[PDB]
Parts: C-alpha cells; structure tokens; sequence
C-alpha cells in the first residue's frame, strides 16, 4: 500500500512549484525594491571635457555644471556631445548612453507590417528584377565594389497612379528583404516652424550614419521635397528652405555609407530640378493583359470556387486594372456573392464586379502627369 | 557686476542671479567679463571662471 | 414679462466648464421663473459646425454646447422659457440644431 | 488690536490650494486635478469629501 | 569668394577638396540652420561663431547655404518679419562691412 | 514501505518551504506593495525611450528626464518610447502606464446621442436599404463570412445624392440599427488655421480603431478638404494636401484591417481625387437617386404620420402635382 509515497508525491510537487513561484516572487519584489532604491538618473549634457575629470556640462533641462565620470564610463569614447547620466547627489556622471531616437522616427522605422515576398503584384515582371538590381546589389554585398570601384548610390523615384501598386511595391520590397525599412513619408512635418523640419531630418541621417545597412523610405514627398519656387508663403519658403538643406545633406561632406533611398509620390513632377538630377525614375507600368490576368489569379486563389472562373471573360472585361485594381474585382465578386450570401464564387460576380468597377471609373479623370 | 574685493553680482545659470563672494587669489583682472564663472551649488561661492563654453 | 440677456460674446469664456455651469445657472434661473427670455446671439462667435482642433483650446464651448443639448429642450424642456440661440446666417449649421 | 490673536488663533490649519479638477476615473473616483500651472495630477481625495462635491 | 553649382556642376566638391588641402582652425556650418522659433537663434548662433572664429585663430571658416537665406527680398509684409529680418540683419552685421582678420573668405553656393 | 518516513519528511519540507514562500512574498508584500500603493494614493509622466543593456528614462510632468538602468514595477512591451506613466516622483520608478492616448474632441469624435431611426421610415430607398445594410452591419458582424469565401469585406462606401435624396440619412442608419464603435466626420470641421492637424488626429484614432475594431467612421462630404488635386504656380494652399496625403498613406499604403468602415456623404464626388475612390478606400460608390414618384409621398407621410391627420389625404395627388 504505496498510497502515502504517490499522495506525498503530489503533495510536494504541488508545493515546490507553489513555493518556487512565490520565492522567484519574492525575489522579483525585492528586485522592484531595489529598483526604487536604483534610484532615476537624471539625464544632462557635457557641454565641454574641460579636463580628463573636470567635464563641463548643462543639464539638458537646467543650468551649467562641471563634475567628474563614477569609475569606469570609458572617458575615451566619451567627449562633448555624447549623451550620459548624471549622479543623483554630485551630479557625477554615472553612465553614458546612445543619443536619442527622436520618437517620429520610430514612428517610419517601427510601423513595418511583414506581409508577402516579392512576387504578388504583377506588372512588374520585368520591374522586379530591376528593382533588385538596386535593391540587393549594396545590400547582399558591396566587396563587388572593392573588384571594380564604383560608389554606391543612394536610390532612384517611382510614380503612377495613387496607391496602384507603388504603395504595394513598397510593401513588398519591405516584407522581401527585411533588413532596415524605414517607412517615411515625411506628409506633416512642417506644423508652423520653420526649422523643425530640417532638424529632425538631420537626425535621421545621423541615425542612418549609425547603423550600416539602413534603408530609407519615403513617399508622398509632394509637400516636403517640391520644388522652389521664388518667396512663397513662410511655409513655402521653409520648405525651399530644407529642400536645399536636403540638397545640401545629400552631398553633405562624409560619405553616408551603406544607406539607401526609396524616393516616391504621385506626383514626382513637383520636384525641383535642382533636386531631380535617384538614378533614374522607375515605373510601375500599367498592368496589361497577361499582368492584369496574373493579378486578377493571385487575387483568387483562396476563394470556395470551383474550376469554374472564366478568365478571358474578365481579361477582355478589362480596360487596365492593377493589383488593387483586381483584387477590388474578386473581392466585389465575391460580395455580389455574399449578396444573398453565395459562399462560392462564380466568375458571374466577377463580371458584376467588372460592372461596379466599371462605374467606380467613372469617378476617374486626367490620370496621368509626366515627372522630369 | 562686481561691488566689492572678491565680491561680484554674477548671472545664474539656474534662474535667479546673485551677489556673492569669489575666491579672492584670483586675478582682480579676471572676472571682467562674463564668463565661465564656477560656484558651490548651495553656497554659489565663485570659485573660478573658465574662457569659453558653448 | 421676462427678458434676461446672455450675449454669446460675454459667453465667450476661458474657464472649462464655466459656460456650461453658467448654462445650468440660466436654465434653472429660467425654470424657476416662468414666460423667460434667454438670448444667445454671436453663434457665428460660437460655432455651428464642430471644429476641432489639435490646439487644446475652446473646448469649453465643447463641453458646454453638449450640456446645453442636454438641458435646453426635452430633460425639462424650456416650456414656459425661451433661450434664444440666432445668428446672422444660417451659414454653419448642425444636423443637431434642425429639431423641431 | 480688536481681532489682533485670534488671526494668530486660527494658524492651526493652513491647506487647501486653488487646485482646478480635470477628470476623474473608475473603480474609485481618482479625481484628476492641476494646483495652477504645474502640471497634471489624478489625486485621490481625502475621504472626509464628498465623492460627487469635486 | 562666391560659387554657384547648377547642374552637371561640382562647385561644392572642390570647397571640399580644399577642405583638404587646408590644415587649419576651419569649422562648417549650412545657413540653413539659422531659422527657429524664439529670438535670434540663428542670429545669435552666427554672433558666437563670429566671436569664438576671432578668439581660436583668424584663419579660416566656411558655411554653405545662400538660397532663401541670403535673400535681398527684404519687401514682403507677408511671411517672415523678424525670421527675415533677423536673418539678414544677422548676414549683414556679421559682414561688418568686413572683419580682415577672421575665418578668412567663407564661400557659398 | 520504509520510504514513506523520508516522504513524510520531504512532504514537511515541501510545507515549511510553501510557508517560507508564503512569508517572503505575502509578508514582504505587504511592506512593497504598500509603498507601491502609498506612491499611487498618497500623491503622471512620459516615458522616453528603451534600452536593455530595461534601460529607460523618465519624461515628467515637469517636463524633467530621468534615467533607470532597471524601469521595475512595469513591463517594457506595456511601455514604448514617448509613454505617459504615473511614476513615484521620489523613485522615479514607473509606478502604471497612463492608457490616456486619446484627445479632447478627437475622443468626442465618439457620439452617442444616437437617436433611433429605421429604414422603414427613408422611403424610395430600398437599394440603399440593402447594400448599406450588406457593407455595414455585416463588415459589423459578419466579418468571417467574406474570409468564409475568402476575399475580403467591402472597403468603403461613398453616399452621393442632391440636397433632398439625403446622404446624413445613411450615417443615422448606421448609428441606430448598428451598435458598433460610434466615430463620426465632416466637412467644415476641418477647417483650421493651426496648419497641420489632421495628421496626429488620424493616427491616434488608428490606434483607437485597433483598440476599437467595429471601427465606424462616417465621412460626411468626405470630399471636402480630401478633393480632387491641384496643380498651380503658387497658387493654392497646401496644408490641405499634407493631411490628405498623410491620411492616403496612413488608411492605404499600409496597416490592412478590415476595421475599416469609412464613407464619403457628400452631395458631388466629381472634385474628389483619382486618388480617393479606387479600390481599397471607398469601394461601392452607389447614388441617391430623387424620390422617383411616390417615394417623395413615401418620406412626405413618414412626415405626415406623428402629427395628427385628417386621414382625407390621398398623397398620392400630392407627389403627382409636384413632380421631381
Ligand atoms: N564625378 C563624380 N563622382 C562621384 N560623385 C559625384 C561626382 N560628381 C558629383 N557627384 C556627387 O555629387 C556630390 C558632390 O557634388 P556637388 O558639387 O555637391 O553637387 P552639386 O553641384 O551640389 O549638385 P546637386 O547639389 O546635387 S543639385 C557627391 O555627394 C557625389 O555623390
Ligand atoms: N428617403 C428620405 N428620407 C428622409 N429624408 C429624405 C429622404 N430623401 C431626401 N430626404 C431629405 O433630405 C434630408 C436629409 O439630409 P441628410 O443628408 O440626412 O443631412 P444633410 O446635412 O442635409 O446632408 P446632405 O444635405 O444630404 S449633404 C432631409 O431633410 C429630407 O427631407
């Protein structure tokens, strides 16, 4: 009768993982006390390494001071400019840091939805070769440039019809190679100010000078990039203002190594060409019969049909119509569908879905503008 | 501003400025302009002024 | 024989929720007395339409414009009381204004 | 001096700043207030109030 | 001295070649950064440049911005009051006419 | 059976340690978690940023930074740079994260007078019945039954129709007979002199709408300040171009959810953009056509109802002797 070693035996394995869930607890609780006793660390500025202990700083909210490291924050990398702590009591600096990230950033650097590799939107059969021409070349490896030489470039442009697949192309790119998106578009960044801009934009290009293998997004520049006109509005000017600041930045003096541009808008014609001499102004291209069918399949592969779509019929159907384009097609389709709630589709709702894009095109006009 | 021997109206960095005593072996010659002036937080008691800054 | 004057322009205040206090004050003022005249002009200084805006500024006129949706008409309506709200367009108007 | 010690009777209490109220949240009031200026604050009152008097 | 780069040009390159070949006190800036909000940044900026240039050594300095910034244009009460005015009032007063011995011929372009 | 002593022995032990971790947690705890509680009673900051070589600074309401090599008594993933926190003012420990990330009057945004309304009452208006009906208490409700089929909810709609076909009357629809997230929008409410507003408007209600799925958003005359694009010499604003532009790759661009519920009850859509209608921003684009006939008599006696009537009216001669 083993019934007390089988009963005690669960009684004690019971007890031990209770006890040591309370004891890592407890253990945590002291660890929280602690953290009040690590007591916050104010953050302040050196303005100025007076001497090897003698650092002249302002706290970056405060006045002006000069005190000395704790022990070991490595004085060597540590110079007037470089962010650190400072003692709660002396004021001594107790620990160095990174800069800052300036929140907006995170905001077109952390924002990067991981969706489908490159080969869903069609078109660009051609295009997404080209696109990796540019857009692995540096990023797989640049010792190719040790054999023959040439610089590294920083991107090129893109255009076509709004959120036609250029939007697309971007998530695709990002959700393909998958190394330092920065998702920018840069729509609201003159509120009022006028340097406000421009300063922000300099602190992504440090933040980009950090890093090596950074990339850099940025659609809808229509308001932001421009072109210059002669004294506009204070906003007008402020934006000549960190154009030319951006023009300046390009060249600017070192070399802003393993970084890369993604330029893009609607309308890229609003560049001034002062700023529009970006290899060369990739395009999405219309999508056209067998690019207009390839999308119209890929926006229907997980449909309850059946071996029942007829395709020619929605081809000759068509007058140009992209990914989104199509995809709004198999989605009415199936909604014409789901009107009276047909889980299946047939290629009937394809058609009445060519009918409701048909009259959505009528709310269509002058849908091209050549850039440059 | 100085007043008196070792004795100066110094501007703050803080917020309020003040009319305090100074280390008087430094130079009578020295705390003409306003410089890199440096006190005792509490006391605020110029202990010297450093050139340049900023 | 009652005729009390509350012009939107003294109406015009920069304490939260004082509009809307004094809305309560008027319509109680009114209630207790009867055949009243409350006359709220300048609703082109007011506001018809909701602007909003990021500037964390006149949304005292917000919360006292909702207040004074609640107390006007119906949750003891106005009856024997008149709270005048006129302008001089009826240039921005609100879905919410039209009720009979 | 016909109230000249009791002005210096009444010292025993000296509380109660302006203190404006902004919100307050649930489960218990938390009445959230700024003193001025300064900043924001989601107090708890002192529960000799009434929950509804704020 | 004066420069001006248009396209197909390369102004800005040599001021960076001979960014090289000097060996001396020289500091960059871009005008650009001479325009915020409160009272005479910029302005104020481009003063304590003057001062710590003829303090170090009268040997050399270069900023680069002249677009929108050195703007003749002082004749529009629309936009840019005192952000104009002190912007050239800070160019012109730091011309000084001249200084003869400081950050000896910054360039622009 | 001579190992059940030892059990007995082990399963003592295992009780004393279960009291010892019974004492060093609660006992201990009432100490903490009462100063962690006397912080809270007793007497709201930012955070800044996040390392972890855990590693974070303190943004206060006195607008003061202030580093911790350990934040404690919260979670880094509950934290992000820039977080409002209630943080101990003497240990500049984070105490709670402030859930607060919500404006004045973009949370007012949210309505909820919502007077009842059916569509029994807006007569002539049977397709407009079943297609907002179809594309607004279903993408509500009935969000599986396109991933049943798999191809997507509809992605918004656009109310057009002249003053007196009613296009609102759509937006009240939706408020009554759906009960889903009330999030309303207009024309004229955009106007602003403070350039720039829209933007940290739309973004915050994204967030919103993720914490707030049944997303309604009720565009009304959506095509106000979001209009078909210009193209000038200096002549023209365009502030207008940065929040639309903001909010064309803020919707699109990115972020697919099908939280989507957005529409455009406007009276023209031939000054919105290409730009604005094509296929993932206000998909059906469906008219308001006049009261043919008798649907005018049918809206005149949902007028001719409530108000007492001497029922000798035929108001089928009313809407025949006026005629559109
Ligand atoms: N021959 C070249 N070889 C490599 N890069 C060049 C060459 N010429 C110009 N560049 C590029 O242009 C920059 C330096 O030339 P700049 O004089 O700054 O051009 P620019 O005259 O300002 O024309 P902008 O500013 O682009 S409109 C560097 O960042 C280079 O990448
Ligand atoms: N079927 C209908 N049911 C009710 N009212 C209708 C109907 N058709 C036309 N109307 C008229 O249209 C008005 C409804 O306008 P709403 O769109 O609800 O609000 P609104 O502010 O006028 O928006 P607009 O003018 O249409 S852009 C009512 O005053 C009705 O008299």
């Amino acid at each position: 009768k083993l019934l007390e070693h089988k009963e005690i035996d669960g009684r004690l394995k019971e007890l031990r993982e209770q006890l040591k869930e309370l004891t890592k607890q407890y253990e945590k609780s002291e660890n929280d006390l602690k953290a009040l006793q690590s007591v916050g660390q104010i953050v302040g500025e050196v303005l100025k390494q007076l001497t090897e202990e003698k650092f002249i700083v302002k706290a970056t909210n405060g006045p002006r001071y000069v005190v000395g490291c704790r022990r070991q924050l490595d004085k060597s990398k540590l110079k007037p400019g470089t962010r650190v702590a400072l003692d709660m009591t002396t004021l001594t600096i107790m620990r160095y840091l990174p800069r800052e990230v300036d929140p907006l950033v995170y905001n077109m650097s952390h924002e990067d939805p991981g969706n489908v590799s490159y080969s869903e939107i069609g078109g660009l059969s051609e295009q997404i070769r080209e696109l990796r021409e540019v857009i692995e070349l540096p990023l797989t490896n640049p010792e190719l440039f040790q054999r023959v030489g040439i610089i590294p470039p920083k991107g090129c442009l893109l255009y076509g019809p709004p959120g036609t697949g250029k939007t697309l192309l971007a998530r695709a790119v990002a959700s393909q190679l998958d190394c330092n998106f920065l998702k920018v578009v840069s729509s609201s960044i003159v509120d009022k100010y006028i340097g406000e801009s421009a300063r922000l934009i300099r602190e992504m290009f440090n933040y980009a000078r950090d890093h090596q293998p950074c990339i850099i997004f940025m659609d809808e520049i229509d308001a932001i990039g421009g072109r210059r006109f002669s004294e506009g509005t204070s906003a007008d000017r402020e934006i000549q203002r960190t154009l030319m600041e951006l023009l300046n930045q390009m060249d600017g003096f070192d070399t802003l190594h393993r970084v890369k541009m993604i330029m893009a808008t609607n309308r890229p014609d609003t560049l001034d060409p002062a700023l529009l001499r970006l290899d060369r102004k990739i395009h999405i291209d219309l999508p056209n019969e067998q690019a207009r069918l390839d999308i119209l399949k890929i926006h229907a592969g997980p449909i309850t049909k059946h071996g029942e779509i007829d395709y020619e019929a929605i081809v000759k159907l068509s007058d140009g119509f992209n990914g989104a384009d199509l995809r709004n097609v198999c989605t009415e389709a199936g909604m014409f569908a789901i009107r009276a709630d047909h889980d299946f589709v047939v290629q009937e709702d394809f058609m009445k879905a060519v009918r409701k894009v048909a009259d959505s095109k009528k709310l269509e006009s002058k849908l091209d503008y050549k850039p440059v | 501003e100085a007043v008196d021997q070792n004795t100066a109206i110094v501007g703050s960095t803080t917020g309020s400025n003040y009319y305090v005593r100074i280390l008087s072996t430094i130079d009578r010659e020295l705390l003409k302009p306003n410089a890199s002036v440096a006190l005792h937080k509490h006391s605020n008691a110029l202990v010297d002024v450093l050139p340049p800054e900023a | 024989a009652c005729f009390i004057r509350v012009i939107g322009s003294e109406l015009v205040q920069k304490y939260v929720g004082e509009g809307a206090r004094m809305v309560r004050e008027l319509f109680e003022m009114a209630r207790t007395k009867k055949a009243c005249l409350i006359f709220f002009d300048e609703i082109d200084a007011i506001g018809g339409a909701r602007f909003d805006d990021g500037a964390g500024g006149d949304n005292e006129v917000q919360r006292t414009m909702l207040e004074l949706i609640n107390q006007l008409d119906g949750f003891d309506p106005r009856g024997n009381i008149k709270v005048l709200m006129a302008t001089n367009r009826p240039d921005t108007l609100d879905p919410a204004l039209m009720r009979p | 001096a016909a109230d000249k010690q009791t002005l210096q009777s009444e010292q025993p209490l000296q509380v109660a700043r302006c203190t404006k109220i902004i919100n307050a949240d649930s489960e218990d009031p938390k009445y959230i207030i700024n003193v001025k200026q300064f900043a924001k604050f989601v107090v708890d009152l002192s529960d000799q109030v009434a929950p509804t008097d704020i | 001295v004066l420069m001006y780069g248009p396209p197909g040009c390369g102004k800005t390159m040599l001021a960076k070649a001979v960014a090289h070949h000097t060996t001396a006190a020289f500091i960059r800036v871009v005008g650009s950064e001479f325009v915020q909000k409160y009272l005479g940044e910029g302005p104020r900026m481009v003063r304590d440049v003057f001062r710590l240039a003829k303090e170090n050594a009268p040997a050399i300095i270069f900023i680069d911005e002249i677009d929108a910034i050195a703007t003749k244009r002082f004749d529009a009460q629309t936009g840019a009051d005192r952000e104009v005015q002190r912007i050239l009032l800070e160019l012109l007063n730091q011309m000084d006419g001249f200084d003869q011995n400081v950050n000896v011929k910054v360039i622009m372009a | 059976r001579t190992r059940l002593l030892d059990s007995e022995i082990k399963i003592m032990k295992s009780e004393v340690l279960r009291v010892t971790h019974e004492l060093q947690a609660m006992k201990d705890k009432i100490k903490e978690n009462s100063e962690k509680i006397k912080v809270n009673k007793t007497l709201v900051s930012n955070v800044i940023e996040l390392l972890d070589v855990k590693c974070a600074v303190i943004k206060t309401s006195t607008r003061q930074t202030y580093f911790l090599p350990v934040i404690g008594l919260v979670d880094a993933e509950k934290l992000k740079p820039g977080d409002l926190v209630g943080v101990n003012k003497d240990s500049y420990l984070i105490l709670e994260t402030l859930p607060t990330e919500y404006d004045s009057r973009v949370k007012a945004m949210e309505v909820d007078e919502r007077p009842t309304e059916q569509y029994s009452d807006i007569g002539g208006l049977d397709k407009q019945i079943q297609e907002l009906v179809e594309a607004i208490v279903l993408p509500m409700n009935h969000k599986e039954k396109f991933e049943n089929l798999g191809i997507q909810p509809p992605k918004g709609v656009l109310m057009y129709g002249p003053p007196g076909t009613g296009k609102t009357l759509l937006a009240r629809a939706c408020a009554a007979q759906t009960k889903a997230t009330f999030l309303k929008l207009a024309g004229p409410q955009l106007v602003q002199m403070f350039i720039g507003d829209g933007a940290k408007l739309v973004r915050d209600a994204f967030a919103l709408a993720k914490e707030k799925a049944p997303s309604i958003i009720f565009i009304d005359e959506l095509d106000a300040i979001g209009t078909k694009r210009f193209d000038s010499e200096k002549a023209g604003d365009r502030e207008v171009q940065r929040t639309m532009l903001e909010l064309l790759n803020q919707l699109d661009g990115f972020q697919p959810n099908t939280q989507v519920k957005v529409i455009a009850a406007t009276n023209r859509v031939d000054i919105l953009d290409p730009a604005l209608l094509r296929s993932g921003r206000l998909d059906r684009k469906i008219e308001f056509p006049m009261p043919n006939e008798e649907a005018r008599a049918r809206i005149m006696q949902i007028h001719s109802r409530k108000m007492n009537v001497s029922p000798d009216v035929n108001y089928e001669e009313l809407a025949r002797c006026t005629d559109d």
